């Protein structure tokens, strides 16, 4: 999400 | 037409440093292109090797780049 992380699969946003 | 004369791989360059982790992944420093041999596992890491290890690469410490012509550039 930030930059740079453990590679997570992403799935939503905020919002 | 058909080319016949290529026998080989692509490049991708490492945007950052990382190692192997599994025992099928691949390590690699900040610049270190490796060649992408295949695109197995999720659509995201890639496969290669450096010039000799190869495995699984995330390709978000990566890019895709062709194939350049010699390195010496002076």
């Amino acid at each position: 999400s930030p930059l740079l992380p453990k590679l997570p699969p992403k799935t939503y946003k905020r919002e | 037409g058909s080319r016949r004369a290529s026998v080989g791989s692509m490049e991708a360059i490492a945007k950052y440093d990382f190692k192997a982790t599994a025992d099928d992944e691949l390590s690699f420093k900040r610049g270190d292109i490796l060649k992408v041999l295949n695109e197995e596992c999720d659509q995201n890491w890639y496969k290669a090797e450096l010039n000799g290890k190869d495995g699984f690469i995330p390709k978000n410490y990566i890019e895709m780049k062709p194939h350049p012509e010699f390195i010496v550039t002076d």
